[PDB]
């Protein structure tokens, strides 16, 4: 966005008991994802890693082992309460990377700031045959 | 990681991004369509290959294409 | 611009795009974009594809009059 | 009546009617011509 | 507190919906365009939770479907008793079972 | 006497099979009183078996080493040895009926594709039109070859959907 928010580990977690689909050994060895949002009131939601939790009125922080769980929680909060959350990725060494709102306006919008990458300027079906690209390491769709 | 390729037949309907369960696609400004939008894949290393973007594509054939290969921890959808 | 960039609106056209589902099929012109986009001709078909859609965008060179 | 007639005009109803007609024709042919194998008169 | 709550004549007994096969759902209300539609017509036929979001109409449909299944079961039982009455040797079996 | 097959009338194993079937039918028949419905049913079955065994004979049928009749297949060989009605004429009749069905279906498809929403006519049949085409298909081969002659039977490949190469 205008200024990228920084992850605060001291923000309170939502009211929830024990978890079984939560963090495995990958969290302490590889990266794990952390979703934060700002609940205006006390309400009950459903986590993608198990049953139901209650989010606190204020900042809420949750931890997941997969980015798909973070985006599932993000779209559940956006469709149900229009929450606009955001999740970071934390590596084993503590590096924090901002993932979902890269320009802060969500990928449904445009913002006229992003650069289109991995785009082919030809129509699909105009790609060359696999015989044309052989023993070269380049796929017909990568050119 | 998998390869996500987007062609000029896209109409900028933003349906592939909404159907994406891992935030791989994005919309960038463009001039080749009426909606002045074009799909991009700046986070293709997080794609698993679920082909949900291809299901939401309204154009004939596919304006977005997912090619599998070179599976990683993120591409295999592993929580461990 | 003089006349129009594409065919007459509402006229039947034949799709020459080989990768399209409606190759060698007849559709109806809904609208042709005058801005100058890559695929301005909007064609609607009576028979839907496997995705369930019935409208598509095509360029000028992949649409012709249906043979009789 | 015309709603009922269009209901009978649906594909499963006319299929059932055709199946009943064909089965009855073949069964009455086989009953009145017991065990036909060789086309002779 | 517990009492009979009944609405009088909510659905008209007409054959206008028998002509159109796909009528319970909005997806099949537009008519067929592919053959899978036919299968869909025979798949979501009794999925009353998908046709409407109102629990009262679903409960009424469940009640009437249960009545229809009971009528089917009673027809089958009457057919069993009729087959025992005419095309059977039950009286002969009673002498030496 | 073609293909090393004896005729059913002059065969030996054919008579053995006939006597065996009559013997088991009589063994089943002897367990009932003559004035009973199962007796009448078994007598009718025995009469039908005798009539079938008689009608399979005196018709050119051939059987080899087992009494079970064999069907001569090659036309010409079947034509010159009184076996045309075994398979040569039944396939002619089947071709007539199959062409009837195909021509009636083709006529219904063509006449139903003219109006708006042809899928509704496909899934809700026009019964008077179907019955009219049902009684108008008695001359299906003449009509089929004439549409072949005028080219309306075939569609040009430019108008037919073609899979990409
Ligand atoms: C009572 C329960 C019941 C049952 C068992 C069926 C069974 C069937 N219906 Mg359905 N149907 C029902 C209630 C039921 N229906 C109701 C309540 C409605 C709303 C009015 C419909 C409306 C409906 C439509 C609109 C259509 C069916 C069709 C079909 C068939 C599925 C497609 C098929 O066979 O492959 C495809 C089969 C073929 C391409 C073969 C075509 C030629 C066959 C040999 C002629 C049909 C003869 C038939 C099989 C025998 C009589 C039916 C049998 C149940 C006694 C199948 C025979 C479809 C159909 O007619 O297919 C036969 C179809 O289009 N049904
Ligand atoms: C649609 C096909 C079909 C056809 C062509 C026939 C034709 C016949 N049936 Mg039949 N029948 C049919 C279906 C059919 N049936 C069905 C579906 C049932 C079950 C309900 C019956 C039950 C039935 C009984 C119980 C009897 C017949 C009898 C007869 C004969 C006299 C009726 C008559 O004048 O018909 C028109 C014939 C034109 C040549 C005739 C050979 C009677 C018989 O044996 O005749 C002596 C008889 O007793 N049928
Ligand atoms: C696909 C393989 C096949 C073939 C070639 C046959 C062929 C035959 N089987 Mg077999 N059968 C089959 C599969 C097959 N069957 C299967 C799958 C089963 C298990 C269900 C059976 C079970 C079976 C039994 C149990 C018996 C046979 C019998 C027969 C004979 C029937 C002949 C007949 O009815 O007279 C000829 C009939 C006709 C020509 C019908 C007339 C139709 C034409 C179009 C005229 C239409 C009528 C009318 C004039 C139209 C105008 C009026 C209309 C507008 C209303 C024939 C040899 C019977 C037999 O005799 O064996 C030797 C027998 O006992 N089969
Ligand atoms: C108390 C009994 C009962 C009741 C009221 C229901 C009610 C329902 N079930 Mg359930 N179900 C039941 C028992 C029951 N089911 C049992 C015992 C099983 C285990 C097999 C299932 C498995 C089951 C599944 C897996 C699904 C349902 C679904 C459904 C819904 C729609 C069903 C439908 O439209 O079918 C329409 C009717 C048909 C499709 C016809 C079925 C015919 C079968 C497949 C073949 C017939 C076999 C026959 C005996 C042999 C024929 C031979 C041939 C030669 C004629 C509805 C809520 C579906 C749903 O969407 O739920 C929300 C769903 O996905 N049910
Ligand atoms: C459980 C249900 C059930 C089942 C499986 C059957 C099955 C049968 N019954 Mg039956 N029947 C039933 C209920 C049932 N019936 C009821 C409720 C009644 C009273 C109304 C009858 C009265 C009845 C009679 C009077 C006769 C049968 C006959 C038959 C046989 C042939 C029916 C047929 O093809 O008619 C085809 C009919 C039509 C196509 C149109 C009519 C078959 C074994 C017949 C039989 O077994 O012959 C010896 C027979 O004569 N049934
Ligand atoms: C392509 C399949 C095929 C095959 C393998 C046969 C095989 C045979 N035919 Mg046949 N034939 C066929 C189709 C076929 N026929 C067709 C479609 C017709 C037109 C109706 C004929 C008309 C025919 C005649 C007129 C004669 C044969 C005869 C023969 C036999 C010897 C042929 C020869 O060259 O000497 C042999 C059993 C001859 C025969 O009876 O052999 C003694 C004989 O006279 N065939
Ligand atoms: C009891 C008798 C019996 C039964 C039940 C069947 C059943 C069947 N036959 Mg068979 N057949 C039989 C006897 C029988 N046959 C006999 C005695 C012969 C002569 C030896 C044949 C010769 C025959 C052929 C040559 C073909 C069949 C086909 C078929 C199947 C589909 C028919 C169809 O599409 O609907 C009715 C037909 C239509 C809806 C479309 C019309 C298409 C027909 C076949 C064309 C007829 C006109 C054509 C120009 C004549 C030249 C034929 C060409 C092969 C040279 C069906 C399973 C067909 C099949 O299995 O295809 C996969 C097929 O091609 N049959
Ligand atoms: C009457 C319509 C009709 C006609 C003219 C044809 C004609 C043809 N079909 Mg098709 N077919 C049909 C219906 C029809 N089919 C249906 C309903 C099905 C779904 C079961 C198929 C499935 C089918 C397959 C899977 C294949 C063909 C093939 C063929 C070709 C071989 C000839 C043949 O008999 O195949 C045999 C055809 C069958 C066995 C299908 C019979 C299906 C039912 C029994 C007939 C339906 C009759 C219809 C209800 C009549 C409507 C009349 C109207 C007044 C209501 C030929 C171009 C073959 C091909 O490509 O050859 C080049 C092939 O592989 N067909
Ligand atoms: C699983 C896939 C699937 C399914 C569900 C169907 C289902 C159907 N197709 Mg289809 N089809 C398929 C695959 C399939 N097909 C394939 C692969 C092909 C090959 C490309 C075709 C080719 C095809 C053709 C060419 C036709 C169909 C037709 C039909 C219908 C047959 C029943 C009907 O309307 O006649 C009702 C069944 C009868 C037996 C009625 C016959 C009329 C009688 C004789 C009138 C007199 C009745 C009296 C009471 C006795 C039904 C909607 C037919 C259609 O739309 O209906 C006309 C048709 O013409 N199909
Ligand atoms: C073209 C086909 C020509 C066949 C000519 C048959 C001449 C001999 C003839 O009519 O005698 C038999 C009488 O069958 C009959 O019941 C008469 C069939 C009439 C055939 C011509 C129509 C027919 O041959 P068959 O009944 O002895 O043949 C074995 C069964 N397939």
């Amino acid at each position: 966005p205008w200024k990228q928010p920084e992850l605060d580990p001291d923000t309170p977690s939502p009211i929830f008991g024990g978890s079984t689909g939560g963090l495995l050994r990958k969290a302490q060895v590889e990266e794990f994802y952390v979703t934060t949002w700002e609940s205006p009131k006390e309400q009950i939601f459903e986590m993608p890693t198990g049953g139901a939790a209650i989010m606190r009125k204020g900042p809420n922080l949750l931890k997941f082992a997969r980015k798909e769980q973070c985006l599932a929680l993000t779209t559940q909060l956006r469709t149900k309460f229009k929450m606009t959350p955001c999740f970071y990725r934390v590596y084993a060494d503590g590096k924090v990377e901002y993932l979902h709102p890269k320009d802060g306006v969500y990928p449904e919008k445009v913002n006229a700031g992003r650069v289109g990458v991995n785009q082919n300027m030809r129509s699909i079906g105009e790609n060359v045959d696999p015989i044309k690209v052989k023993f070269t390491g380049s796929q017909p769709f990568t050119i | 990681a998998h390869v996500v390729k987007i062609y000029d037949t896209c109409i900028g309907c933003t349906q592939c991004v909404r159907a994406c369960p891992l935030d791989v696609l994005e919309m960038v400004p463009w001039d080749g369509c009426k909606a002045a939008q074009m799909a991009s894949s700046p986070r293709t290393e997080d794609c698993v290959g679920c082909k949900r973007c291809e299901t939401a594509c309204p154009t004939d054939f596919l304006s977005v294409r997912v090619y599998l290969g070179n599976e990683s921890t993120r591409s295999l959808g592993l929580a461990y | 611009k003089k006349k129009e960039v594409g065919p007459k609106r509402g006229s039947l056209v034949k799709v020459l795009r080989p990768e399209s589902y409606w190759y060698n099929q007849v559709g109806k012109v809904v609208s042709v974009d005058q801005s100058g986009i890559r695929y301005p001709v909007v064609v609607r078909f009576e028979n839907q594809n496997y995705a369930g859609v019935s409208t598509n965008n095509y360029a000028l060179d992949e649409v012709t009059d249906p043979p009789a | 009546m015309k709603d009922f007639t269009t209901y009978l005009s649906t594909a499963p109803v006319v299929g059932l009617g055709w199946a009943i007609f064909t089965s009855g024709l073949l069964i009455e042919i086989n009953r009145f011509f017991p065990d036909p194998l060789v086309f002779s008169f | 507190k517990v009492k009979i709550a009944v609405d009088r004549n909510p659905v008209e007994t007409n054959f206008e919906k028998w002509a159109k096969p796909g009528h319970f759902s909005r997806a099949l209300a537009k008519g067929p365009n592919t053959t899978t539609w036919i299968w869909n017509l025979h798949a979501d036929a009794h999925d009353f939770d998908n046709h409407t979001s109102d629990l009262e109409e679903i409960s009424r449909k469940v009640f009437s479907a249960h009545f229809g299944q009971l009528g089917i079961i009673l027809i089958w039982l009457s057919g069993m008793y009729f087959h025992g009455a005419r095309f059977s040797n039950y009286e002969g079996w009673l002498s030496d079972p | 006497d073609v293909a090393g097959l004896t005729p059913c009338s002059e065969s030996k194993a054919y008579n053995k099979l006939e006597r065996k079937e009559l013997k088991t039918l009589e063994k089943r028949l002897k367990k009932y009183e003559p004035g009973s419905a199962p007796y009448l049913a078994l007598q009718a079955t025995k009469e039908r078996t005798q009539n079938r065994f008689k009608n399979y004979a005196k018709a050119g049928l051939l059987c080899g080493n087992d009494g079970l009749p064999h069907l001569i297949s090659d036309p010409g060989l079947a034509l010159r040895f009184n076996h045309a009605g075994e398979v040569f004429i039944p396939t002619f009749g089947f071709l007539y009926v199959a062409g009837y069905i195909g021509h009636v279906g083709r006529q219904y498809i063509i006449k139903s594709k003219e109006d708006a929403k042809p899928t509704d006519k496909e899934i809700i049949l026009d019964v008077p039109l179907a019955l009219q085409l049902a009684f108008q298909g008695w001359a299906w081969p003449l009509a089929a070859i004439q549409e072949l002659r005028n080219g309306s039977l075939l569609e040009k490949d430019e108008n037919i959907t073609v899979s990409p190469r």
